């Protein structure tokens, strides 16, 4: 219970534990399953990178059991341990391995500030590879990048959580100095 | 080859995305251009009632 707790040195997001940004069923669910207690026991960024590379779609929850996929397993472990922004924004800027990209992008997502969002997701529109996704009901489906860096900016939820509220970029444009 | 075809269906969705992004953008446009336009109108009258009175 406590190798699943959020780190001492970690502070709050968006007035919150950062775990609690996923529902607490959902978290449940995740600590319970295989993957996470077999692949992300441990507390380090290290962990996120070497399990990242090895993710192969993406995807929340799936079944009436409410499965998480590995992506949602590894953006739960990430919040928990909070890696610094160089490492995110390495994780989005990376060109080799969509996945990591993608679960960098999320996680900024969830995670930054508006202005990060716009700054370190938008370029990503036009990253159009193809990449597989696992729905709600276990199917596996045909997917884009700029179609999930869409989804991240335009929709209240992606991969099974609920996304902190982010300001459209006119507002926080008309808001520059 | 093929996937030029696949550069070519995500050209679609970028425009798809562009033409969404830039209503949503005119409209708060035509919003913030009212308020400012309601403001100045404000400004003028006081101006005018000072001068006036």
């Amino acid at each position: 219970a406590m190798a699943n707790r959020t780190v001492k040195d970690a502070h709050s997001i968006h007035g919150t534990n950062p775990q609690y940004l996923v529902e607490k069923i959902i978290r449940t669910r995740i600590y319970e399953s295989k993957y996470w207690k077999e692949e992300c026991f441990g507390l380090t960024a290290e962990l996120v990178v070497d399990k990242a590379m090895e993710l192969r779609f993406v995807g929340g929850v799936y079944g009436g059991n409410i499965k998480p996929t590995p992506f949602l397993c590894l953006t739960l472990k990430m919040l928990q341990i909070q890696p610094e922004k160089d490492i995110i924004v390495e994780f989005i800027k990376n060109e080799d391995f969509k996945y990591v990209r993608m679960l960098g992008a999320l996680y900024m997502r969830l995670t930054g500030t508006a202005i990060d969002c716009y700054k370190y997701l938008e370029p990503l529109y036009n990253d159009y590879r193809k990449i597989k996704s696992q729905n709600r009901n276990g199917e596996f489906e045909l997917m884009h990048v700029d179609e999930f860096i869409d989804e991240l900016l335009h929709s209240e939820r992606v991969c099974d959580i609920i996304l902190p509220r982010l300001q459209k970029r006119y507002v926080l444009e008309e808001a520059e100095q | 080859e093929n996937d030029e075809e696949e550069y070519e269906a995500w050209k679609v969705r970028e425009l798809k995305r562009i033409k969404r992004d830039r209503e949503d953008r005119e409209a708060l446009e035509k919003e913030k251009a009212e308020i400012e336009r309601m403001r100045n109108l404000t400004e003028e009258e006081r101006r005018a009632e000072l001068r006036a009175n």
